[PDB]
RNA sequence: GCGGGGGCGGUGGGGUAAGCCUCCGCUCCGAGACGGGAACAACCGAGACCGGGGUUAAGGCCCCCAAGUGCGGGCUUAGUGUCAAUCUAAAAGGGCGUCCCCCGCCCAAGACAGCCGAGGCGGGGGGCCCCGAAGAUGUACAGGGACUAAGCCCGCCGCCGAGACCCCGGCCCGCGGGCCGUUGGCCCGCGUGGGGUAGGGGGGCGCGGCCGUGGGGCAGAAGCCGGGCCGUGAGGUCCGGUGGACCCGCGGCCGACGAAGAUCCCGGCGG
RNA sequence: AGGAUGCCCCCUCCCGAAGGAAACCCCGGUGACGGGGGAGUACGAGGGAGGGGGUCCAGGGUCUGCCCUUACGUCUAGAAA
């Protein structure tokens, strides 16, 4: 069974692992909280699930054009595999890159903090089949829904910038939905 | 004859970059280091000097209790020794409160005895002999508002009124 | 969404009276209401309060707008919420 | 001619003493008061419109002339000369200089660059202040829309922002 | 030394303008450490003997990054924008796009749209935003992540934050006083004393020799390799190994007297 | 050749500069927070004393983490250039 809780920012354990359900949360604010948690607890591991349900505020066309420009115009003229940037598209890798942007750069501390994080789309079967899955929410990073407000999900962004991979992942979800509901 | 108001003046800004006329006036006013405080008689020449150095200091009307506490905590004598109550009674002053009240009320015209002062026998001198004529304050607890803006606009510089006593207590 | 209405029992979440319960007696505007979580009962002085600084409870008494502390106590006796009111959350 | 932005800004003392200025240009503006200029007939007019400067700067004589023609032509075509008085209130006393190598203009103009850089006269301008009244129109109250349109067209030809102020005489 | 420079002010005078030329004044760099500004001589703060404790200045407090996902009201939908300058920007003009202020008129419910029944029309102005708005290696650039507030306006509360300010310990300096047979040494007192290039002044270390004086050495001198201790330092001294005959402490005096550099000289030797 | 009468840990005791809290109670503010008491208290650089436990401590080579940091000499207003 999944038990939902609110993450006490002063009551973070110094050891072990914590799982954060990312649905309904704003990507930048949640990334800021996750980066500070990883920097402040050097021995704690952080798992983020439901990364495709993260929210980016603003117009859908504006966000999609921003991501398209990032994945298309940003390149290199040297050896691309040796020197160029490599831009993620999938929502979990996008969120991990967003956290890497907030972690310290070119340092072993930043590298170790990034390595102590795992991000998943949806909830994995291994996590579901546990006896008691404690999920967390960070209320400060949750979007307050208001009428006439504009926002998009990382899943919608991924579908716009990579329809075939999204189709394969959605089909996999439909294929394993029976076993998921069983677990 | 006239008893002018007794003012506390505290230097708030620093020794580098300050303009020359203001620096000269501060040196003549004995505010030669940052967070130096002086107590002056508000005669017109002194008020002209304070108006000249308005943008580098803050000033106000000091009260007798704050002056007594300033003498107790930050008072210094020649050789940089602390000023002691037994030293006051030796010179003929019964207490910090009494000497501060005399100075603020205008029974005496100076707090520190001048360099040319000569001490007789038996008489109570009208100052504190061999007291240094300036105090060196601590930085203010809880900070200030702005050392670049006037107090009248929400900053810290300029005429402060009787709030100089609150500032002095925070700075003690 | 948060709903604040006259007679609603709320809990103050900011200030020195944080965790103490009070009753909404009047509405100033869209952002402020009047609460007297009586000083003789819960220790909440009759004052205005921002909507962001109170969380509504699930119990409500019936009172007129800006009702006095006597009327608020009378409605509290009617609803049987004196012991609920005296409790302190967190 | 150079762009007017080269001479818009007031950057030095006024240069107006024509007894000391060599080869000072003439003022090319042919007339300054438009319409019914006699005060006996101006007694009919009761509304005053004023095109007024918003910034401090210099207006060239050609710019003042172009604004004058556009406003006067509109006022003649749509209000008739017997129904308005229009005055260009400023005179281009200031003399503009330009530093350029050129034809027979002195032996010191044949040295290139910034050597002997005091320029020769290049035109005339009127130095104006904020709130200065550039154009003054007296008119009967029925022609308010036409007068405002003429002032707008005049303002389109000037190098500084302005505004229209309407009041009674 | 007689090459100055930066910021601000004289609409300084000139010039289209210039990180442009030439004057006047304060300050700073040159010759000034340190905090902030994303880097950055002169922009803001601030003036540094050494070690430690504390408190503040500028500025900041979502993460990078110490300190607030701080508080009240309002505006913006453009990722506009993201807390002065260097530093990477923007004009005339258009827009009830949106929020608001004022004024003239009509409506006495017979006002604006074509009997209906409650507001309508016109003008001026203010705030934010939109168009005007086009470049060359690589992303909504002006720190990056990103943010719908972590943007902007009117106010507010606390905190973080320098070598600055306060305190303690140590050191040194200037000046005055005192004691000692003294080309000198020691002690005490006072200082809103403690940055510093060129340059001026004062003291000391080292190298070769000479005049004295006192010594070490085949039971191992000089030299060489590593190491401990002393001294702010120049440097001194000792230990272990190697080596095989000279060397050193102290006072005085004298010099062919101190190297990291000269497209340095000579030699040896590398990639 | 240095200390080993050392070093480190724990505990306890004493003194202690500038500085200096917290719960909790009371007054005020929408609020972040301010104020009276708690309290110049607990604590606080450092200075003394003692108890037990252990073996090296200083020092050196190399490497790692965090913080800091723009080769040298020179002309120059200006040198990492
Ligand atoms: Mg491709
Ligand atoms: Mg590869
Ligand atoms: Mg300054
Ligand atoms: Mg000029
Ligand atoms: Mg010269
Ligand atoms: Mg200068
Ligand atoms: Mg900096
Ligand atoms: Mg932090
Ligand atoms: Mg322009
Ligand atoms: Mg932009
Ligand atoms: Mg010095
Ligand atoms: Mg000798
Ligand atoms: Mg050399
Ligand atoms: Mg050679
Ligand atoms: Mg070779
Ligand atoms: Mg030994
Ligand atoms: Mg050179
Ligand atoms: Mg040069
Ligand atoms: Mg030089
Ligand atoms: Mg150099």
């Amino acid at each position: 069974m999944i038990v939902k809780k609110v993450l006490d920012l002063s009551q973070i354990p110094e050891k072990g692992e914590i799982v954060i359900d990312a649905e309904g949360h704003i990507m930048g604010r949640l990334a800021s909280y996750v980066a500070k948690i990883l920097l402040s607890k050097p021995e704690l591991r952080v798992v983020v699930v439901n990364a495709e349900k993260l929210v980016v505020t603003g117009d859908r066309k504006m966000v999609v054009e921003w991501f398209m420009r990032k994945i298309s115009e940003w390149r290199t003229h040297y050896n691309p595999e040796k020197a160029g940037p490599k831009i993620p598209r999938r929502p979990d890798r996008v969120f991990k890159r967003v956290v890497r942007g907030m972690l310290p750069k070119k340092v072993e501390s930043g590298r170790d903090a990034l390595k102590r994080l795992r991000v998943y789309m949806s909830i994995p079967l291994d996590f579901i089949q546990r006896r008691r899955l404690v999920l967390y929410e960070v209320p400060a990073a949750k979007l307050r829904v208001r009428p006439l407000m504009q926002f998009v999900t990382l899943e919608e962004v991924w579908r716009s910038i990579d329809p075939a991979a999204w189709e394969k992942w959605n089909k996999a979800k439909e294929v394993w939905a029976k076993k998921i509901k069983q677990a | 004859k006239t008893v002018y108001p007794r003012y506390a003046v505290i230097r708030l800004r620093g020794i580098p970059t300050t303009p020359g006329d203001i620096a000269a006036t501060l040196d003549l006013l004995r505010l030669r280091r940052k967070f130096t405080m002086v107590v002056v008689v508000g005669s017109p020449s002194v008020m002209g000097m304070i108006e000249r150095v308005n943008d580098w200091v803050t000033w106000g009307e000091i009260d007798a209790d704050t002056l007594a506490e300033v003498l107790r905590k930050r008072g210094r004598i020649v050789g940089d020794k602390p000023l002691t109550l037994e030293y006051l009674q030796k010179w003929g002053w019964n207490s910090f409160e009494e000497v501060a009240l005399a100075y603020i009320s205008g029974e005496i015209e100076t707090l520190a005895c001048k360099k040319d002062f000569k001490a007789r026998e038996g008489q109570r001198p009208p100052c504190i002999p061999y007291l240094k004529p300036f105090f060196r304050l601590h930085p203010p607890r809880g900070g200030l508002n702005s050392v670049k803006l006037h107090f009248s606009v929400g900053g810290d510089l300029g005429y402060r009124g009787p709030l100089i006593n609150d500032l002095i207590k925070r700075m003690l | 969404v948060k709903v604040i209405d006259v007679g609603r029992v709320v809990v103050k979440v900011l200030g020195r009276e944080a965790g103490r319960k009070a009753v909404v007696v009047d509405i100033v505007d869209e952002n402020y209401v009047v609460i007297t979580g009586p000083k003789s009962l819960s220790g909440v002085r009759r004052r205005r309060v921002n909507i962001n600084h109170i969380e509504p409870t699930d119990k409500k008494i019936e009172i007129k707008k800006g009702a006095s502390d006597e009327e608020v106590l009378k409605a509290l006796e009617a609803a049987g919420l004196v012991e609920y009111m005296k409790e302190r959350v967190k | 001619a150079r762009p007017a932005r080269c001479y818009r800004r007031i950057k030095g003392p006024p240069y107006t003493r024509e007894e000391y200025i060599h080869g000072a240009p003439m003022i090319q503006i042919p007339k300054f008061d438009m319409g019914t200029t006699s005060a006996a007939a101006r007694a009919a007019f009761t509304m005053v419109a004023k095109l007024v400067a918003e910034e401090r700067g210099q207006i060239r004589m050609q710019a003042l002339e172009a604004a004058r023609q556009i406003s006067s032509k509109y006022l003649t075509k749509y209000v008739g000369d017997a129904n308005y008085y229009l005055r260009l209130n400023v005179v281009p006393h200031h003399v503009l200089r330009e530093n350029r190598m050129l034809a027979m203009a002195g032996a010191d103009r044949l040295q290139e660059g910034m050597r002997l850089a005091f320029g020769s006269p290049a035109g005339r301008a009127a130095r104006v202040e904020p709130g200065q009244v550039i154009f003054y129109v007296e008119f009967k109250p029925e022609h308010l829309a036409h007068v405002k349109e003429a002032l707008r067209r005049a303002a389109s030809k000037l190098p500084i922002p302005t505004r229209i102020v309407v009041e009674p005489k």
